[PDB]
């Protein structure tokens, strides 16, 4: 009764029969830009059901020694679907998000992921090494796509920041004792009403296992991981030709 | 007008943001209450699901027997003013007669805090801050000498004429914000108002500022967001002949009026340069002490 | 409204006064450009001709709407259709019509 | 960007060029914030 | 007072100061399906603004010699901005359309246009000339995109009817020495509530002179006919991955 | 719910088709009114603009000096029952005894009525109809003879098993409406509903029945809709041994409770094919009669 | 021709959404404008010159 969920948005629908309840960001549902907030006079565009709904993009094997991933928002849907292609039409974009972490195993596997969401994650590098060298990532590091990336340093997040603390943002675990999924509803986390889904990446999505994923020789070794999103109030302004960058 | 009913029961359009908590009033500690032994069944504190994402509910009444404490310690020096209206070093400005750097009686400092650690690491707490502040402007010799000189520090925002000497036009300062000061007199002091184009600054930007193709030699410019580039502050020894003695000019600011949003992780690797986030890869060190042992001390 | 100097490309002081106005004339109807510009209106190009653009400099920031009106100077006789197109932020200079 | 939709026509006896002027101004939604210099001081030297 | 006019419709306004008022086919303007007329049980999509927009696709010139062109509805726009989007990502579409014809000389030329609506213009071949072989027109012909196809024997429109008679469809006549454009305001017709925007072109849009374009030596020569068109209360049902035929 | 304002007054799901025009009670033409002369400035009801797309305004009133005339003539006549609930020839099916085509006692026809050029050109006024028919049966020999022989014909809907023999299972009908008749007796005749899956038929369909690519060897399917596909009308001799007498079946139709909608250009070239209006390219014709020279009768 | 500037508004050029404007005019004022010090005037004193 806070096990079993059901998420229907659009033309899909998520079943779950171990959840471990949702996190809603912040504490506050996304909604549309308010007269007030906005700036920009166009009318906007809602596409509404053919946008927001729930996308299935990605599948990572969990290891053994599995280091961690990070995928990018709006980033990973950019050339997905009808989402896509306004985004790429659009110079404006603003939204909210369902994420829906999924990862099932057996009760004699083990294993606990940190499912969190870290708005304006910025990523550093290890500057040469010695930290002498002023290095800076490349534009496949820092923006991905569907396929993610996976974390060199874990321990602080590519960062310089500690994951120990990773809990202070909207987050949830995968404990596989307990439940085979996160689900976390973010609202839209920005210093603007609107922006461009290109340029800027509102937060990034971590999936770091923190217990090892472990299992006795003759037991399912494929443990997958799958990121399932669907935007939520999606909205679109300056319209022109499509861009994809 | 509307007709169809799936367009007249949508929910698209709303603007209010369905807040899931409040605030309360919270001037003191929380107090504690009585308890006493429990032996119940179906009742248990205790036991948590951390997967869940939320933290503990379990209160000390509920774990032990305790009595009844009231609790009037203030929660006042804990609030985003009281942590952060405390003036600290943010940038230094040096004006040798004889050098490499400024020799020529002037110097062009483009305003950004992120050169000292101290005030570096509380800020970037939050990732969005919004506030005033008051700048202080300490000058003196290197030895901490004062001397009868005159000063003027001007406010150069973004487009306006930078000063490219101690004689440049630009110092004429009919629009632009400018302070003449002794370094007799006591240190300059000013208040800043919020003046970045978005409705607050951001220690962290994951993005571009242009479009295109982000090549290699322009990755310098990931994580910029001139909406926090409020331009230059420039200082200038007064005359047309050069000083006969060499200036350091500290920059102390003061924020107040603060307000913060989404709390981050806070650094613990060294910082190395005041744009990015960049640490040393082979120095990677534990975010505190470490021992021998788990089993002991 | 003040003359915004779309055609700024002469510099000799004899043909200042061209830069005041563009022209247009018979084509081969393959929907060819006339002309192009941005609209930052603090930036250096056609705007610093106008007062809006000098005025504009002394403010650091700006927000608003702008509006641009094209009067044709040509004959009575002649006729045209003119596509007047504004490309917001990201959109490359468009290659065709 | 300015492109021709159909053609410039004109009948025997009128010119085959002429000339558009373009005026510029702001919506009575525009402001300006944070006063400063601007980039040109319209002076070489001293201004006897 | 009926000479001047101005459409505008999302972010595109279009101005004539020599128009003939404005045709509205069947004297009945575009809606959306009724919940008793549909059959389809998903909710739909109304992109609006990004889709109801005016789209120019092309300019032909016309000449002392020309036959005429004619376009097909929705197959010019299927592959231009956001509504070719949503048609090729949606089984499912319908809306009405405003097209506006574009046509200017001097008053010293001289000719008259026919513009044109005919729903369901089925195309028809030569039959090998003698009609003793079974032809049929190929896809370029049927569906030319937003090129559009001249016609070969403008008499019979390509399909043993009488052109003589198409002014029992919607239209309006560009004559230069009164008019420039022409403009006619279509509502959904089909006996489905819904259709493919693909495998389906609803009508058919004819622009074919008849009475020559005539001018004297010396006279600007280059007439270019430009088609402008928009569509109004876009309707989108049936989501899955985009497909262009 | 609703808050931000463009949402609250789009008018976004108006399935409300405004109309223009309405209809008007005409049973009869309309009368003429007593006239006189004018001579007005600024009145001008004989100039027109047919660029406009709309036919003249102009009455006979305003152009010439009438008198009264009560016209009584009626308009019943011309009402799309009228002119189209009148029984013609949609098909023909022999039953020869020798011959190359349908000599095994049975024949299977295709539902479709535009293999005769009289009925065809009248419904091809229309581009869409609904409408109940009435279907008449006359069989006879090639001679016209009326020989004593029993028939049996069979409505076959799309799926249903195709005779393919005069002793075919198919022919047990036992959900298939079948009618058994003799030559002697007078024509079968019965009533059929509007069968489509669409709210009408439709004589032109400039589309495509599939998806994929339509290459040359599909472009036989363009202009082909299934909604026009009734299925097929079987007809057999009763009995395991062949027929002693050669046969002939005409199939005539009556439309009755006839709607239609957008008028068409009528058929000017003459028809060659069923599925498509394909015409003699070599012998395109005006559509009427000519003359050696316009200033001449 | 007729010396006045355009009439046209955003309203009556595209599709506009409402747009609650707080955008302050205070800082276009003449005072705003000009109530900035600034150098008008240098006069030398010098021993030997
Ligand atoms: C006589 C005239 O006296 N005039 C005095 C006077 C003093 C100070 C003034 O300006 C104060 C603006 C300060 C508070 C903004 C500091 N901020 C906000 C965001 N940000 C920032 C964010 C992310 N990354 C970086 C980075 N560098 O990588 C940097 C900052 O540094 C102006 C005028
Ligand atoms: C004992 C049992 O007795 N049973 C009798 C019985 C008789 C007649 C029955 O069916 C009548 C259906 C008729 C009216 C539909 C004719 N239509 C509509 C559209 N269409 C059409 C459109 C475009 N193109 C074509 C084309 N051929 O290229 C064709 C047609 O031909 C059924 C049963």
């Amino acid at each position: 009764s806070d096990r079993v969920a059901q998420l229907t948005i659009g033309n899909s629908t998520i079943t779950t029969q171990e959840a471990a309840n949702i996190i809603v960001g912040y504490g506050e549902w996304p909604s549309y830009c308010s007269d007030s907030d906005a700036t920009a006079v166009d009318k906007p565009t809602r596409p509404d059901v053919s946008v927001n709904r729930f996308y299935t993009l990605d599948t990572k094997l969990w290891e053994k020694s599995s280091k961690g991933w990070y995928w990018k928002f709006p980033d990973v849907l950019t050339e997905t679907g009808v989402f896509g292609q306004n985004a790429q039409f659009h110079y404006l974009y603003r939204s909210g998000f369902c994420i829906h972490v999924q990862c099932n195993a057996s009760k004699f596997h083990q294993g606990a992921l940190l499912v969190a969401v870290l708005p304006e994650y910025v990523i550093g590098t290890v500057a040469g090494g010695t930290g002498t060298e002023d290095t800076h990532p490349p534009y496949k590091q820092t923006q991905p796509g569907a396929d993610g990336f996976e974390l060199q340093h874990p321990y602080v997040l590519d960062a310089g920041i500690p994951i120990s603390q990773l809990t202070v943002c909207p987050h949830q675990w995968i404990n596989l004792r307990t439940n085979n999924c996160a689900t976390i509803i973010v609202p839209y986390i920005n210093a603007l009403p609107f922006d461009s889904a290109l340029n800027h990446c509102n937060f990034g999505l971590l999936v770091v296992p923190i217990s090892p994923l472990d299992y006795d020789q003759g037991a399912t070794p494929v443990i997958p991981i799958t990121i399932t999103l669907a935007p939520m109030c999606s909205e679109f302004a300056g319209l022109r030709q499509a861009v994809t960058q | 007008g509307d007709r169809v009913a799936d367009v007249i029961e949508s929910s698209i359009g709303d603007s209010v943001s369905r807040a899931l908590t409040h605030a309360l009033p919270a001037p003191t500690g929380q107090n504690t209450q009585v308890s006493s032994h429990r032996l119940d069944t179906g009742k248990v504190p205790a036991l948590q699901a951390a997967e869940i994402g939320a933290s503990s509910n379990a209160s000390d009444e509920s774990m032990i027997e305790t009595r009844c404490v009231l609790n009037s310690h203030s929660t006042a020096e804990t609030t985003l003013d009281s942590f952060f209206s405390r003036a600290g070093l943010v940038g230094e400005i040096d004006l040798p007669l004889e050098g490499t750097t400024n020799p020529n009686g002037y110097a062009n400092w483009d305003i950004d805090i992120t050169g000292y650690a101290q005030m570096r690491r509380k800020v970037e707490l939050f990732t969005y801050m919004r506030f005033d502040a008051e700048f202080t402007f300490v000058a003196c010799t290197p030895t901490g000498e004062v001397v009868p000189q005159l000063l003027q520090y001007m406010f150069v925002p973004p487009g306006a004429p930078k000063p490219d000497s101690r004689e440049s036009l630009a110092w004429q300062t009919a629009t632009n914000p400018s302070v003449f000061v002794k370094l007799s007199d006591p240190p300059a002091q000013v208040s800043v108002p919020f003046m970045s184009p978005a409705s607050a600054y951001q220690w962290f930007y994951d993005g571009y500022p242009t479009f295109g193709e982000h090549k290699q030699e322009k990755d310098l410019e990931y994580g910029a967001c001139p909406n926090n580039m409020m331009g230059t502050f420039s200082v200038r020894t007064v005359g047309t002949s050069k000083s006969k003695y060499p200036l350091v000019v500290r920059i102390y600011m003061r924020m107040k009026h603060v307000r913060a949003w989404i709390p981050r992780p806070m650094r613990n690797q060294n910082y190395l340069f005041k744009a990015n986030p960049n640490y040393a890869g082979n120095s990677i060190k534990p975010t505190g002490a470490s021992r021998t042992a788990i089993t002991t001390l | 409204e003040t003359i915004l100097e779309v055609n700024n490309v002469p510099t000799n002081a004899t043909s200042l006064m061209e830069r005041l106005r563009f022209p247009v004339s018979a084509q081969a109807g393959k929907g060819e450009l006339c002309a192009v510009f941005r609209a930052d209106p603090g930036r250096n190009g056609p705007w610093q001709s106008t007062l809006l653009g000098q005025l504009c400099g002394y403010y650091t920031q700006w927000s608003g709407s702008l509006e641009v009106t094209f009067m044709f100077t040509g004959s009575f006789m002649a006729t045209g259709k003119m596509l007047i197109a504004y490309t917001p932020p990201g959109g490359p200079l468009p290659k065709d019509r | 960007s300015i492109w021709y939709q159909t053609n410039y026509v004109v009948p025997i006896g009128a010119p085959n060029t002429a000339y558009i002027i373009a005026l510029a101004a702001a919506q009575k939604n525009f402001t300006m914030k944070l006063c400063k210099d601007a980039s040109d001081i319209l002076q070489t030297g001293t201004i006897q």
